[PDB]
């Protein structure tokens, strides 16, 4: 609230901590993993650069 | 082929036949291209119909038993015309693609697809 | 060879050039959609940040732990991608972005985090072996911030808890209809009257900075389906264009076909004819 204006910064859903956490351990659960991989491939940017190239040639 | 021949029942359901096959015919290129979920709602239901309808069209004749190994099968008109407005009108959008192939009569159908 | 598959060949292209030509309308029907629901998200978000400014400089006594920096080795990543194809370069151009600034952290001995929401990102990870703490797929068109809480409360609880020292939302920006850009922005690290405060300053500022941050994750979704349209729109006029060339060069070899095809039987009618 101001002197000349009103704002209220609502809420799609309730905000609680028994519905927000559900979420949380939801999307820590969806993690699918099949390899533990370190991160420090450099096969990704020879992909990336194979995959660029091709899509100039489409153009 | 005339309704003052065959009838309008007879006649609408050939048509009707007709029309799903000719409109299958011009998706069928798109679906290799682009594949079958890029279609919309009423065109995936259309092509689902129009495989069975193809598929249903098949039948073991007895002088072919030879080369089918199956028995063969005799299908009169009206069992015809009632197995193509079933699946015309949706009445076997939940069976299997494969259950319509080489029975004969549609309870044939309805009998395979629970095997 | 014959004239019969020629002509064949030239109809399946016709049929399927038809339809990528009405998937660009398509395209920017649901881009405009986009834009108006990207519009319709600022005025919630710059309202929150001109409290935030507000409050966090009329009460200097507390600093909440997102406003101050933990100069330490391991950073926090929310990559934002999509479900579908048929898009220009969209996801090829963000994960060179983001493997580009990712190399600068693990040169420098950082560990990395990394959130993914679309499928496009989960297969790059999936594929390259990224170790992806918490993920999201498959949302709609038009998102909905209830479905971000889950994702984006697993990497803000990860910086609370001291895990994380940075966090960053990978996403596209919409620079014109013609244009995206691929950015990584940051995100954790952010007249002369007071309010009455009703409840504590310091607890309402430890709700305001979650439900920012979180409106910032919604707005860089958003964006990116806006940028994916986009991208879709360019793809399938390209597709129609190639499909051109290709109905052009059948339709000369066509010709060709044609022109052989009497000058050999009249080859064969006059031979005949000289022998009877």
């Amino acid at each position: 609230v101001q002197p000349n204006m009103v704002k209220v910064l609502a809420d799609t859903v309730v905000r609680a901590g028994d519905l927000d956490e559900a979420a949380a351990q939801e999307a820590l659960k969806a993690a699918e993993k099949a390899l533990q991989g370190k991160g420090a491939e450099f096969d990704y940017s020879a992909a990336a650069a194979r995959l660029a190239e091709a899509a100039a040639q489409l153009r | 082929l005339d309704p003052l021949v065959i009838g309008q029942d007879h006649y609408d359901t050939a048509r009707g036949v007709q029309y799903v096959l000719q409109r299958y015919k011009e998706l069928k290129d798109i679906i290799a291209i682009l594949g079958m979920d890029e279609l919309s709602e009423a065109d995936k239901l259309l092509v689902a119909r129009a495989r069975k309808i193809q598929r249903f069209l098949s039948q073991p004749f007895f002088v072919a038993e030879v080369f089918t190994g199956s028995p063969g099968k005799y299908v009169s008109l009206k069992d015809t015309i009632a197995g193509f407005k079933g699946i015309l009108n949706g009445d076997y959008d939940h069976l299997p693609e494969q259950a319509f192939y080489m029975v004969g009569g549609i309870e044939e159908a309805v009998e395979k697809a629970k095997k | 060879a014959g004239a019969k598959e020629i002509r064949s060949k030239i109809a399946s292209i016709k049929s399927t050039q038809k339809i990528t030509n009405a998937m660009e309308k398509v395209a920017v029907s649901k881009m405009r959609k986009a834009q108006m629901r990207m519009a319709a998200g600022r005025p919630y978000a710059e309202r929150i940040r001109q409290v935030i400014g507000h409050l966090a400089n009329a009460n200097p006594e507390y600093r909440h732990p997102f406003m101050v920096e933990r100069e330490v080795k391991r950073v926090g990543y929310i990559v934002v991608s999509s479900d579908r194809g048929l898009c220009g370069g969209l996801n090829i151009n963000l994960f060179k972005s983001l493997v580009k600034d990712m190399s600068g952290y693990r040169e420098q001995g950082a560990e990395i985090d990394l959130c993914v929401i679309g499928s496009k990102g989960a297969s790059f990870f999936r594929s390259f072996g990224g170790n992806v703490v918490a993920a999201i797929s498959h949302l709609g068109e038009e998102p909905s911030i209830n479905d971000l809480i889950g994702s984006v409360k697993v990497m803000l609880d990860a910086y609370l808890e001291g895990r994380i020292d940075r966090l960053f939302v990978v996403s596209n920006k919409f620079v014109n209809t013609m244009t995206q850009k691929p950015t990584v922005e940051q995100l954790i690290p952010l007249h002369h009257w007071d309010y009455l405060y009703e409840p504590d300053a310091k607890s309402l500022l430890d709700g305001l900075l979650v439900r920012y941050v979180e409106s910032q994750v919604y707005q860089a979704v958003v964006e990116n389906n806006a940028c994916e349209q986009a991208a879709r729109m360019i793809a399938m006029k390209n597709a129609t264009d190639n499909a051109g060339e290709l109905i052009s060069d059948l339709q000369l070899i066509y010709n060709k076909a044609r022109q052989a095809a009497i000058t050999q039987e009249i080859s064969e009618i006059v031979g005949g004819a000289a022998a009877v």
